[PDB]
């Protein structure tokens, strides 16, 4: 079963960021794309009322593999393909940035 | 210490019944009928279940032990002395066993016969969590060989497997030697000075 | 034996000798009768549900082996088993849930930069019975055992808001095997060898003279044999004893191969009965003697 | 048509000893593990294992007692003047005599007839940092005569061929190995440790005699930093179902919770902790409780620490006083330095995401050994140990003794400050003042340690012995002299123990630890001996070429998957978790990378590599594909039957591969490798023992002995030697009966005996059991004549 | 944030065609080495389950095909940057991984074991 | 000793008239005791002493 | 050392034989067997005497403490 | 998102305290202020079976499909010389090896006789 | 029974107690004269 490809973009596009088992977020907040220029390094950002969110690229894993992310027709059998890249993303709080004194006692 | 060709016709037949042996007893004591196949499945994940229980592995040993060397007890049985090339009295060997001038009947048939079953600390060959007793040998081998039974004899020699199993049994009485706490001098001293 | 004269023996045995009108069947279930059961050789799968409502809900299922199998290889009924865990299981069960729920209120934790040592439906009748138990037991609220078919026990048990977290089925496993259902006093396992030389006996890992003569019907009482001396001069005297620290000195050479004329263990039994006790060869056995110059050279 | 014996060949070589190659590499091989382990001290890549060192101990703090006198606050807060120094680079010498003025070349004959050591000197750039480097002082200071081992990369006989060792009064295939020490040849004995970077599940009745509620249960990991120092971590699993970090700081154990540990190295959540840990078998009630145990008690134990910062500051606080890492080190930077200086060093600094996913594995992996799930690993057994070099431990100890040298510059800073003030730290005058009322003599302290073999060390390194580490070089014949450099010791506190599974022979140790070569008595099964064909790793290389091959293979990235579990196979290289795949793959890959590796059409893929594959087992050991590339690792060269080309075996993987011993018995569909030879898992003096496999096991073990204790052959320099005592045969002869590899090791050059007429009889009644006849008319002519 | 250095945002980001109607709409994630080169192969040969096989100059593939955490950030306008896929968050339909397999040669008994 | 674990003390120095003496003239270098060999099983002295001897005719 | 004066069982003479051993497998080009039959070495005894001489002599000279280099 | 008797935020992933500690009809998260619950989370409930291997027992021995125990008399000697018996005159007697000692020692024979069942012990 | 002294000096106690003590090591046996001691040597003639 040979599936045939319409289109391959190199560009950025579309992205992946893997959070934990049982992300919701508001739905509603925005997510800030940058790039680095053999291999490009990406960091994602968005920002919330009490939360925020930071990702960036696996140094290992982003020159050893590339992932791509594509949408399949039921009835054209025809996949068009665009490059994603994948970011451990994190999620910081309203109660981070606390800290007390530098030497104590 | 050499047999007669009739003497080692029978030797080598009576070891042709042990390979089937390792089998036999891994499928008494793993209780299977019709006696299933060496490379059977479900013979295999029972074997595995021996392996983790030191219990387990004791009724395989000694039910696999006993079988092994009553193949021993037959050749040594067979081939000394009615299989041996030259004779007593002139098979000086065999006279000093006999005499009891030095040696015995036991020593006489590892040279002539086979050396049997390498037997560790009351069992067989320790075996490896892969399930190896060697790395020559296949993972729960129903096999005496890979069980620490010895079929060579040390006129004609013994094989690689065999002689690191003759190792471990001959150096396990050496580490015995080295760990004995127990001590008759203290015993017989609080004796002697309340006995004098 | 000589140097030390233990009145705690590591292997204290008792060799019972058997009638000729006891059967090798009667003897196997005499050996059972005697042993040690515990819970934990009767329970087959321990299922713990906890459920937070309202209060922390212990729904403790216990699924044991079939009551003709346990009843066959322990000689234990269904009713025994009743006994057992509405008596002595739940007040054990009981103390040490209140005692792990201290310990988690006391040391919150290890302290950190302070050096550690190294290291080198339900009936009338049981309705009764489940009420008159909770009037007993300061924790459970539910008590139903299989009557009938016998095969299971299941009792839920009601902690407070504030006992938060728990691991019930590592706390349950330990008490089951710390719960003894029947124990003679002193007495671990009785078995059934082969008859040596001869003679139809019974070896019991534990010493209890009192209780065998309470089985007349299948023991010869004239004939009961034990390894621990001070045991059996506790019971049957000095010469008794003397002539448990011959057989027994004998048993250890003759294991070995190697005869020692009985001259030699009757002289070295009768000095160490020569004060009507059980003295070893040794600093205490010595204190009665003459000579305090042998004494001096000794230690 | 024979196997005959060089005659010809021998007594030309006796009279022109070459100017090439020297002849017997094999001889060169058996020290190869010594003089390697010594080389890699300076040379090699990223400048030595010296250097390393001292990049690793750092830079030593101590402040000024003079104030700012700013027109305020910080006036009070101010510490004065900073001073940290280091050491930046670390050289040797090959040993010269100065006349004060001119050097001179001193060869190893000199020193041994001088009844002096084989120094050479030891020099370390000193940084003299001040106000964090707002000016440097520098000075190459002297710190003293290092004893160097001989034929290695500081000794000048190592370019010498056979030709020029003769003509500087040493044999003509001199080994080398040891250091002349007061006129003494002595010799670092080589020991067996944990492996490293790997965590091996164990069951131990000590772990619960030490404290409160303490399972025997627990993970142990031996992680070992770039300079080879080592620092072990210990994962304990409480009865109430908390989990410890056990840890080792100056000479004291310390404790702390694992989810304390965890949230230090990088900010994550509860539910990141819970995935990192419990993969897709969410289901599993024992499990499920456990890691909620551990959750709810660090909130209710700690509820203040909510986030990666406030961590380090309490880590930093508590740990102040012991890590010495004070008074102007904030408590951020204590925290990270515990980190950086504890948890799992193999991983490094800039390196916490990796020390991270490898903790949440020993998480996983001691949770399975309670349960069950995982049968404990076995300390004892050949396949989870290595071998610490002499040279390596030499390195370390040196590491230790510059740490202390250090402290010594500080202290003679502290004493100064705390009495009559002097001066500025800018001042060189001062610098040179402080440096020479310091013992800089780290030279007779290195003595010391070849001298009387006692470990006097701040820490006590990752080792449990504190004396015997070297032994006298004992050259009673060549037998007794070339064993010791193959001779490899569990441990001396291993010697006082009831314990007789350590003693065991055991199947791990088949090609890597000899069968036969131990002695009788209380070294029994203790003081082993290597295979004659057995390598030990002297470094690493092209490992960070292989995660890229490992990735294209089909291996998901960790830090995406996000599933642990015995379920599920565990990529790593060096303890390096970089990845997860299924068990049926998991195999796929580590056949693949086998094919490639034998293979030199891949250019990223070592032949020397060790791919230690461990398939899914019903109540068996932990499964994955822990790959290792390492210094100290058991090698052994074996016939991969695809290709029919060499391979490189380690004891970890051996367990689970299928290696026929002749070809004949190779096995279709259950075999994969064959040996070359079955004499590659004998010792050399095992091999030399004629037709061993027709004598009863204790008679060959008793001839390793006998042929170790024979008056034969020591050397034939002895007109330039001035040992203790020496025993030479004075006729000997070679071997009509004898083993090949008797030629290989040229022991022609060393005869340990005489061939005897020797007649089988009972006549002269004199001769019994333990006693024999020697012929009169023969000991007139000389036979057995010895001085 | 701004950190770190030698890093631009991204301002022009590409359409992305999501409806997701009812004849149904596949969303799939793919795994691809760095070696093999994606704007050379116009067609992937693809079955459902394990079982696959590609070749592509000299060099072999095979796309492992797994049913069962990631989510999926789609562009809904190119000022608007990325934002989180969803219906009524979003899982991907069918995942695909591509892993280089080498065949391993078949040992040659007859030329190796020899009596 | 043999290289085979055969160790033994010199017991005496025995004189070649009073020395066994071979069909070639030969008279022993060692004499070794045959009550060793049952308790020892040293097998590989033995191959040893006919190889020894193959070897130097 | 050097080559034993006489054969350590019979006391056949041996020391004379050799330098003319080594000649026989140089120039000569004999084998061991042959060559030892020539020098007049018929008993097995006799025979390992020279067959089996290792001659350590020309490898402890080397080493002259008397002349420099 | 709510696993077995864990409840974890779905904002941040922060485990959140048991619903009984707290104040009643609304739980908080430490970290963000989060509105919560739902009261559709439920009483939770957790499954918690027994090792298996906690009762280790003669009848649990008998319902392994392997072999766990040997019958009172079903095990032979198997090793068997023929040595003329000391006790009174049998042919058949077992026997027994180890190295006993140093490695210069011999080895020592354990005999066993099959008529009465005596052990012994002679090097030579 | 004395005060820790900055190995004590043995007492009188000490001295009959050094090792196995006086009693055992100079009463209960003891070195003695016209007696040798050398390795033995197997001999069927006398
Ligand atoms: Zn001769
Ligand atoms: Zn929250
Ligand atoms: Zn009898």
């Amino acid at each position: 079963s040979e599936i045939e490809i319409e289109s391959v973009q190199d560009q950025p596009s579309v992205a992946v960021g893997s959070f934990f088992k049982g992300f919701r977020a508001p739905s509603d907040t925005t997510f800030d794309l940058y790039k680095k220029k053999e291999k490009d390094e990406f960091v994602l950002h968005g920002e919330n009322e009490r939360l925020e969110y930071e990702g960036y690229t696996d140094s290992s894993s982003q020159a050893s593999n590339q992932y791509v992310v594509g949408l399949f027709n039921p009835e054209k059998k025809s996949i068009q393909l665009y490059k994603a890249p994948v970011l451990v993303s994190k999620v910081v709080s309203k109660s981070s940035k606390n800290l007390r004194g530098p030497k104590i006692k | 210490l050499r047999l007669t060709a009739e003497g080692n016709k029978w030797r080598t037949d009576i070891l042709k019944t042990s390979v089937d042996t390792g089998r036999e007893a891994a499928a008494e004591v793993t209780n299977l009928d019709k006696d299933t196949p060496a490379d059977d499945p479900e013979l295999l994940k029972r074997l595995q279940e021996i392996l983790r229980d030191n219990n387990k592995s004791g009724i395989l040993d000694a039910v696999t032990s006993s079988k092994v060397n009553a193949i021993t007890s037959q050749v040594v049985s067979k081939c000394v002395p009615d299989g041996t090339m030259k004779k007593f009295p002139c098979n000086s060997m065999q006279a000093m066993a006999l005499s009891g001038a030095k040696g015995s009947n036991v020593n006489v048939s590892q040279i002539m016969c086979l050396l049997g079953q390498q037997a560790l600390e009351g069992r067989r060959v320790p075996v490896m969590v892969s399930g190896k007793t060697l790395p020559s040998f296949k993972p729960y081998e129903t096999d005496a060989m890979a069980g620490g039974y010895v079929k060579g004899r040390f006129y004609s020699g013994i094989k690689p497997q065999e002689y690191y199993f003759h190792c471990m049994a001959g150096r396990e009485g050496l580490i015995d030697t080295a760990v004995k706490t127990s001590r008759s001098g203290y015993l017989q001293r609080c004796l002697t000075k309340q006995l004098e | 034996i000589v140097m030390t004269a233990s009145a705690a023996i590591k292997t204290p045995q008792m060799t019972l000798p058997i009638w000729n009108d006891v059967s090798d069947e009667q003897a196997d279930t005499f050996c059972k009768s005697i042993s040690k059961v515990l819970l934990s050789e009767v329970i087959d799968k321990v299922i713990v549900t906890e459920t937070t409502g309202t209060a922390r809900s212990y729904v403790i299922h216990m699924r044991f082996f079939d009551n003709n199998e346990y009843s066959e290889e322990y000689d234990v009924s269904k009713e025994e088993l009743q006994n057992v865990i509405s008596n002595q299981f739940i007040h054990l069960l009981e103390a040490a849930i209140v005692k792990e729920i201290k310990k988690q209120k006391r040391t919150t934790g290890p302290d950190i930069g302070v050096a550690v040592p190294r290291l080198q439906n339900m009936n009338k009748v049981q309705r009764d019975r489940q009420s008159a138990i909770i009037s007993h037991h300061r924790f459970i609220t539910k008590y139903n055992f299989d009557d009938e078919s016998g095969k299971w026990c299941e009792f839920k048990l009601e902690l407070a808001a504030d006992t938060e977290k728990l691991l019930m089925v590592n706390i349950v496993e330990e008490i089951c095997r710390k719960s003894i259902i029947r124990q003679i006093p002193h007495i671990d396992r009785c078995v059934h060898p082969e008859p040596e030389n001869g003679k139809r006996v019974l070896v019991t890992e534990g010493v209890n003279f009192q209780a065998m003569w309470d089985q007349e019907a299948f023991i010869d009482v004239d004939g009961i044999t034990s390894n621990d001396v001070a045991a059996v001069l506790k019971t049957y005297g000095v010469e008794a004893a003397r002539n448990t620290i011959v057989n027994e000195i004998n048993n250890v050479f003759s294991r070995y191969a190697i005869s020692v004329s009985f001259r030699h263990l009757d002289l070295i039994a009768d000095m160490m009965t020569r004060q009507g006790t059980y003295l070893a060869f040794n600093r205490q056995g010595m204190e009665t003697s003459t000579s305090s110059f042998m004494k001096m050279s000794y230690e | 048509r024979t196997a005959d014996f060089r005659t010809l060949e021998r007594e030309s070589r006796f009279i022109n000893p070459p100017k090439d190659k020297s002849a017997f590499p094999l001889l060169q091989e058996a020290v190869q593990p010594h003089i390697g382990s010594f080389n890699a001290l300076t040379e090699g890549p990223d400048g030595g294992l010296l250097n390393l060192g001292v990049k690793d101990i750092g830079e030593k703090v101590i402040f000024d007692g003079k104030p700012l006198n700013s027109e305020e606050i910080s006036n009070s807060g101010y510490l004065g003047n900073k001073l940290s120094v280091s050491v930046e680079q670390v050289s040797i010498a090959k040993p010269m005599s100065n006349d004060s003025a001119v050097e001179r070349k001193v060869y190893p004959s000199e020193s041994r007839q001088r009844l002096t050591s084989y120094r050479g000197k030891l020099l370390l750039k000193l940084k003299w940092s001040v106000n964090n480097g707002e000016e440097n002082l520098f000075e190459v200071r002297d710190c003293g005569g290092l004893p160097v081992m001989l034929q290695s990369n500081r000794c000048h006989l190592n370019k010498m061929s056979p030709y020029e060792l003769v003509q500087h009064k040493e044999e003509s295939d001199e080994i080398g190995g040891y250091f002349i020490v007061n006129g003494i040849e002595k010799l670092i004995r080589m020991l067996i440790v944990q492996r490293r970077n790997h965590p091996m599940a164990i069951i131990r009745p000590s772990f619960a005699n030490r404290g409160a509620s303490y399972s025997h249960y627990g993970i142990q990991i031996r992680s070992v930093r770039p300079d080879q120092t080592s620092q072990t971590n210990v994962l304990h699993y409480l009865n109430d179902g908390q989990v410890t970090f056990r840890f080792s700081w100056r000479k004291n154990e310390y404790l702390v919770p694992v989810v304390m540990i965890l949230k230090a190295l990088c900010h994550t959540s509860d539910r990141e902790i819970f995935d990192g840990i419990i993969g897709n078998d969410v289901k599993d009630s024992f499990l499920t409780d456990r890691l909620e145990l551990l959750l709810r008690g660090f909130k209710k134990r700690y509820p203040h620490l909510q986030n990666r910062t406030q961590v380090l500051q309490y880590l930093g606080d508590k740990f102040r006083v012991v890590f010495q890492a004070s008074p102007d080190q904030s408590d951020l930077e204590v925290g990270q330095e515990v980190l950086d200086r504890i948890v799992l060093v193999h991983l490094g600094k800039d390196g916490s995401q990796d020390k991270f996913r490898m903790l949440l594995f020993m998480i996983r992996k001691l949770y399975s050994l309670v349960a069950g799930e995982c049968s404990p690993d076995n300390p004892d057994a050949t396949q989870h140990q290595e071998v610490l070099l002499g040279g390596f431990l030499y390195g370390m100890i040196l590491k230790e003794k510059i740490d202390e040298y250090l402290q010594n510059i500080i202290a003679q800073v502290r004493m100064d400050i705390n009495r009559g003030m002097a001066i500025n730290f800018k001042d060189k005058r001062y610098m040179s003042r402080v440096l020479m009322r310091v013992n800089e003599n780290i030279g007779s302290k290195m003595q010391y340690f070849l001298s009387t073999g006692n470990l006097v060390s701040q820490s006590g390194l990752d080792l449990q012995q504190v004396s015997g580490y070297t032994v006298v070089a004992e050259k009673i014949n060549f037998y007794r002299f070339i064993s010791h450099f193959r001779m490899v010791h569990r441990g001396s506190f291993f010697a006082q123990l009831k314990t007789t599974t350590v003693r065991k022979l055991l199947p791990e140790s088949w090609g890597f630890l000899c069968p036969v070569h131990t002695p009788d008595g209380s070294p029994c099964g203790l003081l082993n001996h290597f295979a004659h064909k057995c390598r030990i790793s002297t470094q690493q290389s092209d490992v960070s070429r292989i995660p890229s091959i490992l990735y294209s293979l089909g291996v998901a990235p960790a830090s995406h998957t996000f599933a642990a579990g015995p379920s599920l196979c565990c990529v790593q290289i060096d303890g390096k978790i970089i990845g997860w795949v299924s068990h049926e793959q998991g195999k796929i890959i580590a056949d693949t990378l086998r094919y490639w590796k034998v293979e030199g059409k891949t250019p990223g893929l070592p032949i020397d590599l060790e791919i230690g594959y461990v398939p899914p087992s019903t109540r068996g050991q932990y499964p994955g594909l822990y790959l290792f590339g390492g210094h100290s690792r058991m090698l052994r060269p074996v016939r991969y039957l695809p290709l029919d080309k060499e391979d490189i075996v380690g004891p970890f993987e051996q367990v689970y591969m299928n290696i026929a011993v002749t070809p004949q018995e190779i096995q279709n569909n259950v075999h994969t490798h064959v040996e070359f030879t079955p004499t590659n898992i004998l010792s050399i003096l095992a091999n030399l023992t004629p037709f061993s496999d027709f004598n009863q096991s204790p008679r060959n073990m008793y001839q390793c002995q006998m042929g170790k204790q024979t008056m034969g052959t020591p050397g034939v320099a002895l007109c330039h030697r001035s040992d203790n005592k020496l025993y030479r045969l004075q006729t000997g002869q070679t071997p009509i009966v004898k083993a090949n590899l008797y030629d290989d090791y040229g022991m022609d050059n060393f005869p340990n005996g005489f061939n005897a007429v020797v007649a089988v009889i009972s006549y002269t009644g004199y001769d019994m059991d333990d006693a024999m006849i020697i012929n009169k008319s023969a000991d007139e002519r000389g036979f057995g004549y010895g001085t | 944030f701004s950190i770190p250095d030698g890093f631009k945002k991204c301002k022009h980001l590409k359409n992305f065609p999501l409806n997701g109607d009812n004849k149904q709409q596949q969303v799939w994630l793919i795994k691809f080495p760095s070696n093999v080169d994606i704007s050379k192969l116009k067609s992937l040969p693809v079955d459902f389950e394990s079982s696959t096989t590609m070749t592509i100059d000299k060099h072999d593939y095979k796309i492992m095909d797994d049913t069962d955490n990631m989510t999926l950030l789609v562009p809904s306008e190119s000022k608007e940057s990325l934002k989180i896929a969803s219906t009524a968050p979003l899982q991907f339909d069918k995942v695909f991984s591509v892993s280089e397999t080498a065949k391993i040669p078949a040992i040659d008994y007859s030329k190796v074991r020899v009596p | 000793s043999s290289r085979h674990g055969q160790k033994g003390v010199c017991s005496r120095k025995w004189p070649t008239i009073d020395m066994p003496f071979s069909e070639t003239g030969i008279q022993p270098d060692i004499i070794i005791n045959p009550h060793a060999f049952p308790s020892r099983m040293t097998i590989g002295m033995f191959v040893e002493s006919l190889a020894g001897k193959a070897g130097a005719l | 050392m050097i080559v034993p004066v006489r054969c350590f069982s019979c006391g056949k003479v041996v020391g004379d034989k050799w330098e003319s051993y080594l000649n026989l497998l140089q120039e000569d080009e004999l084998d061991e067997g042959t060559a030892l039959s020539r020098l007049g070495l018929k008993r097995y005894c006799c025979r390992r005497m020279i067959l089996t001489h290792v001659d350590l002599i020309e490898k402890f000279l080397r080493y002259n403490p008397l002349e420099k280099r | 998102s709510v696993v077995g008797s864990l409840i974890f935020c779905l904002d941040c992933g922060d485990l959140l305290e048991n619903p009984n500690a707290v104040l009643g009809s609304n739980v908080e998260c430490s970290q963000c202020k989060a509105i919560y619950p739902k009261s559709q989370f439920s009483n939770l409930k957790v499954v918690t079976t027994t090792a298996d291997d906690a009762f280790p027992s003669s009848l649990r021995a008998k319902k392994s499909v392997v072999k766990t125990s040997l019958k009172k008399n079903e095990l032979k000697d198997g090793a068997t010389i023929k040595e003329k018996c000391p006790q009174c005159g049998n042919e058949e007697m077992n026997y027994h090896t180890l190295q006993l000692r140093s490695a210069d020692e011999g080895a020592t024979v354990f005999y066993t006789c099959t008529s009465c069942g005596y052990k012994f012990r002679t090097n030579n | 029974k004395a005060q820790g002294r900055t190995v004590p000096i043995p007492g009188v106690k000490q001295a009959l107690e050094k090792k196995e003590g006086l009693f055992r090591k100079h009463m209960m046996g003891k070195r003695v004269n016209y007696a040798a001691r050398s390795v033995i040597s197997p001999d069927p003639n006398i």
